């Protein structure tokens, strides 16, 4: 759904999607090549 | 017969061997890469 969402680290507004990508234990968000935001770890629970 | 149908052979071999012919609308793909990005990455920057 179009939401706004915040984790702890930055504003921002889009549709959220769990997806298959795996993240390192201390990675906590991704960026694309365009230097934005294309990805969230959840803060609390364990969600890519 | 013989020189035309080894000449567009040569043409098939030369487009399969060399990638680097057909540079000039590769440019027009980096040239619309380079905008596009550029102008995404501006957004990051200050201005001041």
């Amino acid at each position: 759904k179009c939401v706004n969402f915040n984790f702890n680290g930055l504003t921002g507004t889009g549709v959220l999607t769990e997806s298959n990508k795996k993240f390192l234990p201390f990675q906590q968000f991704g960026r694309d090549i365009a230097d934005t935001t294309d990805a969230v770890r959840d803060p609390q629970t364990l969600e890519i | 017969a013989n020189q035309f149908n080894s000449a567009i052979g040569k043409i098939q071999d030369s487009l399969s061997s060399t990638a680097s012919a057909l540079g000039k609308l590769q440019d027009v793909v980096n040239q619309n890469a380079q905008a596009l990005n550029t102008l995404v990455k501006q957004l990051s920057s200050n201005f001041g």
